[PDB]
């Protein structure tokens, strides 16, 4: 709300020290110059006539947390990865389209989340590379522990904006990451740590869903005698669903079983982790235990995901019973060029050409 | 559900049950990291926040936008935007008070 | 070989007014409004509140209008296109085209369209206004005629002895006819 | 209340014909044919060659029509686009319609389409054969009358005693009008 | 016996004509009240609560469907009518359905013969362009002119018109 | 000098007439040669084949252009032809590309008439539904009805229509 | 540049400048496996492809293809099949020989 | 508790190679191709050239692959006949999955089938060639200690210190029994 | 009839006893009415007649079909049509040179 | 090299088996009784209810086996629906084959079919509830060793000198680990 | 489906649908297809579809009973023969499987 | 005589040993020439040009037929071969029909093993299932193990069987 007419007159008193008769004859002064001026807009004109107009008065991602008044939201950032947009249903029934674009700058990186009819508006005119001035928006914790940026009607994006900050932006080429390990899979031992592996997905052993802790994303247990969850890191917490997904991997020397955990499994397979929970739900209300519910679960319906090359990457270790398996930190759709010089190289080494 | 059409209403006679205002008059200065503007009628001032275009101090323009009613207060989300300041007014206010005291009796005349 | 003129026209008069769609191949469509006026050509002024959507093969073109008092579908079909590549959104035009019905609700198939100062805006304002007070007079002093005798021959003479048009009295009672 | 009847024709002879679009209100586009036949309505029977194109939003639908002499776009618009999701490819269809024109290539606006039998096919050969022989005759007889004579008043007479109708001839002079 | 003739050749009183043609245009469609025994007209008396047939007396009403279209054979149009069975025989749906789908455009608002139209053009267009063949009488309407009163219809026999093409082939002087 | 005449009131014989109305249509664009100084057609003679004016000598003639159009003015519809330079105001394009235009569809294999009015259609639609002052005389056709050769054009005023239709309103006692 | 429409041409004097031909005739053998059916006219019998659909042995088809011509034989790939199975054959015939006699003398008629 | 990894291959190599069939419940199919190499699982990509063929009934599904110098079916029975139904007619699929074989001619029984980019295709190209040529190369290297000392421990040894792998050489031998 | 693969070829080279060929390129010029297409792969341009759907101009596209041979000219009667916008086609081209002066050798070495 | 001999079983205790799928390429599926039984090639004798169906492209060949106890689909697949053929209905046969579970049923995957004589069916229900007493002894003498101790060694080592098979032992622990 | 069930002439139960048994033919009728059954302690009509069985054979019939007021019909639909056959054997089989059967599977848990 | 035993309990070296079982697979059948006397296969000499018997001077062979299947108790798998009239007995197909049908798959481009596989799997799969008593040795081969060479094989006999399951039953504890 801007301010009232009594208002500014008070605060013109108090950066100036002229009495109220004198800012009076000044506004009388305004309107006979401009008759179409308003009481409050004539004392508006002279405080900024004054210099004392500016009364209604660099932000990055990193300290951004989840609570802020989205009226403080003031951020830029460069696209770094792309997703295509999904469907999701809303409270009544209604199918919505939900579409997720990440951006960084030189402090930090986040998620954002692109809601209902705006994906229209703004994700078919957004690309890669591009900046984006952010206002009015709503902040929320992800499953990782980030930020994630909610992109509701009240929240408005913004195509190249005139702000200071886009210059200080990173390039997406100098863009720098970790080295991890490129490695094949027969040659591997378990305790090796930072390896990737590319190759083709070649089984689904079981998709699980149950619940953890929200604040430290970790298994809570149920206390029987207690009714609720105790996280031995923070208490009593509300538990949250989060998913698991175990798969095997091939690439033409071997065949290795890989976890992935929470979001990198929703992101692969595209469904919120609580259709997983109805689905296992109901599964067992039809008498079968719950390990076979997920394996019938992760056989009847999500089998379309078999035969997709995927670049995963995280460390391996060994199980008595079930040999080597691989906990995944993250993965990544393959990038081509790169391994089509790979081959390159290794057909030089070959000596053919 | 057909689209609602736009009303022509003052700043000082603005009313809770509207959604869509059209207004017409003069910035008095603008916010530019927020996309924002004071909108000066010669009732009142109102914040208008523009989404691309922004406009410049001085110039009589008319604006057909949204409200936005919360604890923060009165904030005009701004649509579209167009210029008038080399337009008339005296007359658009003669029609407007015209039209208001003719528009209630018209339609009561002549039954079916 | 005749064509007869556009009338200007509040777009809510058009929304809730009574289509005759017509019959034979000799006689066009029109609208009837609520005071009793026959038209055919309508020609509004008005701001364009959206982006106006074409098809990719310039097949159709269609956006929207609104005057204030209501929101219009304006239509541009086959190569009529042409007209709504003249309009982008956020500006005021002046539209003359024909009256049709599409899914119940009003849509003016364009015939013309183009881009105009706010005086003129004000010139349609203030010509609409007299010309529909003009209509309810004369509406009204035609009603007690009408309902005193009807369509008779008597009727007509006096009709013309006021000076009242011969239209109007068909018009009154293709009204009453559509009441029922 | 008149609407004119709808003659059967071949494809090829819509294809070739000299169009005439209407200026005032109360005349019709129509279309005068090679040997000065005026058509305002045209059915036709043919094989639907390609699957219909319809739009998403429901607002055009269109597709393609051959009968072993030519192939024509039937369209339609607007509320009538329900006529074109009642056909598919292989199918053996009848049209009634319109003529438009577009792109120096005519078209049929679809009033109604519907499936019929071979039987049909054959009787409508027949048909529009017969119907071409008799007008042709007629035209031949007619077109030294014309000629020889011109537009006199005598000349109806002449036309009436050995059985031309009237409007023949100035059908006759308005296509050489056109061809000079 | 009925008689072929041209629809050109029609003018009012004539009686016993049968005309071959194609469905153009579909005018009305809806049901009414009838008796159950003679199939004739009845009058619901609001006063007495009860249908009289002056046939019969009271009687239980009976749905009969009316329907009117536009007919061309390509020398004219004319504007047929059609009652009772023969009309949902072509039609195809229970006269009792018409009545259902009438009465639910009675509810949403709207008067009785403007929902008939509605009925007409949105769900049962899809008898436009269908061969036809139909006997009846020609009666004058000083509202609507010529009308075709259609006792019953039937397909076309293909063989008789064939032979009819050949018969003005030969006279015109091709065969 | 010039009086003011609503168009349900225009009759043949009018003279000095001024009109204010709507372009509702475009109907032909031309040009021609003409004495550059008097404004007149000049005649390609075939006997000396040069171009005389037979009032002020041999010439060397300019081209000028001739606009066909239509006007609406919520009364009754008119028919506008502009002359000259007037045109290439209204249009603001040399009569010389409008020519070369002209010659490049023409050369295509159509008529003059065909192409000119090809040329109105197809390039010219931009400026029909604009609002026009037409100031001129009006003469009589017999197969085109009354046409209204403008003599000057000029855009509509706005404080001249307000007063008027003002006093207007007045006189009907509305205020 | 108007598309050339289905000739109608017997199997015996299929020209070798079509590229859109229809057939009426019986189909006498059919492949499943291979998506191939023999049409046979009584003049001649030549091989029909299919993209889906394969109509069952003894029924008169008529079938709208392009002609396929190559070292590997002259075979029609077939694109609209449709089922003449009530049709009389004799009168079509009659047509079609009373056209090809008369059209050609008709459109000689009409001067300019 | 092993699963042997798939090979990438060109469908001319699975229509060329040496089917032989396991007698035992406990050692699988395979074929030797050629070039004396044993393959457990295919791996190919290629492009759908028909419609996939549904069971009424369901109880199999299959359809064909081409990916340029050849022709292959892609079958599944039983339980698996849901993956006939993840592709259409001019995709360009890879496919993972099994060998079998039906009337002297091979076949693939399905185990993946997913759609992937033409980035993938090229990489297909260029990985399957690299492992051809360097399994040439193996082939070559070991065939001559092979053909000139046998099967021996000594030559066991002397291929493993010369960079060969120990059961290509009864895959060379089994290629020697099969050809015979 | 066995099927034989979709043999690819440039446009330049191809030769009179070819079936069915997979042709890479560009749409520089296309026509609805006709639904009939030219493509330009940089060493010629070729007609390319689609049956149900066609593609735009300038974007990358790969199409299957069969030949069409006549006096009139060389046309290829498509079945299958994929895009190809975003693709790499120098390592196209460069493994398509890699491989075709490789096999022919590699079959050569090994014996039985 | 080797193959498990067959065992003969009640159609009930196969419909209410538990059917172990192994994931290894060295392991073939199995199952496993109420009372912890390993059975890997089923092997009835009975007689067929309904006449064969068979796949005019010569795909699956199926049809029902009943003894009195059960019915159960026997399934044969590409070449095996030959075996399909060799049978017509109200006959007496005997059949032998492999176990596979489809939809939550479990099935019987053909063979071998023959013809036999009622003898030797008294003589099947001779051997199968012999076969039947003696399994079902040694599962109650097994269970005490098993749940005493569990997987020790000084458990199998009592257990083989008490004159158990130690494999029992691993199948009990399968069973179990189903049960939860 | 049902399994197929096999009982005796003077033992036969209303709750059984589609049952077996086992008897010789004593005489038939060709105009109703249907023919007699004795197993040596009872009679039994079976009426067959189309099939004639002879007389003074043993056999055995799969059908189902028709329980109506028309009297006793037994709805055959399968015939085989056992002339050459014994059937002590099968009874005392028979006797063994009731005495045991119902017993076994109650032993044992899981 | 012969000895019954079980396949459990078979080892190499045993002969006159008699089993029961049933008919799982089929491996081979050949027909090949042997002496008319002492039905031994005769040596064809190339330098000769005929079929020398070493036991009964120069011979004319005759065909004698090899049968090789696989046999199943419930205990255990032995593959089994049958000579001759035993296994013409058995298949009921006179030799000579074999040697047609093996030479007609060879002229086809087949050598003999892979011919005779088909031939076996492709019309002698119906003998499979089939209840047999075999009465042989067992004999050893460095690839194959244990097969049992049958000298004679003989129909099951139901009774004998029948009652052995009586008295192993009555020793086991039940009756
Ligand atoms: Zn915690
Ligand atoms: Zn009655
Ligand atoms: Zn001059
Ligand atoms: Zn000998």
């Amino acid at each position: 709300s801007v301010l009232t007419k009594d208002r500014i007159i008070e605060i013109i008193e108090r950066k100036t020290g002229m009495s109220r008769e004198e800012i009076e004859e000044e506004i009388r002064k305004i309107m006979e110059e401009d008759p179409y001026l308003s009481e409050q807009g004539a004392a508006a004109l002279l405080a900024e006539r004054l210099g004392i107009d500016l009364i209604e008065k660099l932000m990055r991602i990193s300290e951004l947390y989840p609570g802020m008044d989205p009226r403080e939201v003031n951020v830029v950032g460069r696209v770094l990865k792309k997703y295509p947009p999904r469907e999701y249903t809303r409270k009544d029934g209604s199918v919505g389209r939900v579409a997720s674009l990440i951006i960084y700058d030189d402090s930090g990186r986040a998620r954002v989340v692109l809601w209902d009819a705006k994906v229209s508006e703004y994700y078919n005119k957004i690309e890669v590379g591009d900046v984006i001035k952010v206002l009015d928006a709503q902040v929320k914790e992800s499953l990782s522990g980030l930020p994630e940026l909610h992109i509701n009607f009240r929240a408005r994006i913004i195509l190249n904006p005139d702000d200071p900050r886009v210059e200080m932006i990173p390039p997406l080429e100098e863009v720098r990451v970790a080295t991890y390990t490129r490695k094949k899979i027969k040659d591997i031992e378990a305790g090796d740590r930072f390896v990737e592996v590319r190759g083709t997905i070649a089984k689904v052993y079981r998709v699980l869903t149950y619940d953890a802790c929200p604040e430290c994303k970790k298994k809570v247990d149920y206390d029987e005698g207690l009714g609720v969850w105790i996280c031995p890191e923070h208490g009593e917490v509300q538990p949250i669903k989060m998913t698991i997904l175990d798969f095997g991997l091939d690439d033409g020397t071997g065949y290795i079983r890989v976890t992935l955990f929470g979001d990198d499994a929703e992101e692969l397979l595209g469904v919120s982790p609580e259709e997983i929970a109805e689905k296992i739900k109901e599964l067992e209300e039809s008498g079968l235990t719950t390990k076979e519910a997920a394996r019938k679960l992760a056989e009847d319906e999500f089998y379309n995901i078999i035969g997709r090359e995927i670049v995963v990457r995280g460390n391996v270790i060994e199980d008595r019973f079930l040999g080597l398996i691989l906990r995944a930190s993250s993965w990544e759709d393959v990038d081509y060029r790169r391994e089509i010089e790979r081959i390159k190289e290794e057909l030089e080494k070959l000596g053919v050409m | 559900r057909r689209r609602k059409p736009a009303v022509e209403r003052k700043i000082s006679e603005i009313r809770e049950e509207d959604t869509r205002v059209s207004l017409i008059g003069r910035v008095i200065k603008v916010d530019k990291m927020d996309y924002m503007f004071w909108l000066d009628d010669g009732t009142g001032v109102a914040i208008i926040e523009s989404e691309s275009d922004l406009p410049k101090v001085g110039q009589v323009v008319r604006v057909i936008g949204r409200i936005i009613r919360n604890e923060e207060g009165i904030h005009i989300y701004a649509e579209v935007i167009q210029d008038f300041s080399d337009a008339d007014l005296e007359a658009l206010e003669e029609i407007r008070e015209l039209e208001r005291k003719l528009l209630p009796r018209l339609e009561g005349e002549i039954v079916w | 070989k005749k064509r007869m003129p556009a009338t200007r026209l509040y777009i809510k008069d058009i929304l809730e007014g009574y289509f005759v769609k017509s019959e034979g191949d000799f006689e066009p469509n029109y609208l009837i409004t609520k005071y009793a006026r026959k038209v055919y050509r309508a020609k509004i002024v008005g701001t364009v509140v959206r982006e106006p959507l074409i098809a990719e093969d310039e097949t159709y073109g269609k956006f929207q209008v609104d005057d204030g008092t209501g929101v219009i579908w304006v239509l541009g079909f086959r190569d009529d296109t042409k007209f709504a590549k003249l309009v982008r959104k956020g500006d005021l035009v002046q539209v003359i085209g024909k009256i049709a019905e599409w899914r119940d609700d009003k849509q003016i198939l364009v015939e013309g369209v183009s881009k105009v100062h706010p005086n003129m805006w004000i010139l349609h304002r203030y010509e609409t206004l007299k010309e529909k007070i003009e209509h309810i007079k004369k509406a009204k002093i035609a009603l007690e005629i009408y309902n005193q005798y009807g369509i008779t021959a008597k009727s007509k003479v006096i009709a013309k002895n006021k000076g009242i048009e011969e239209e109007l009295l068909e018009v009154i009672d293709e009204l009453y006819g559509i009441m029922m």
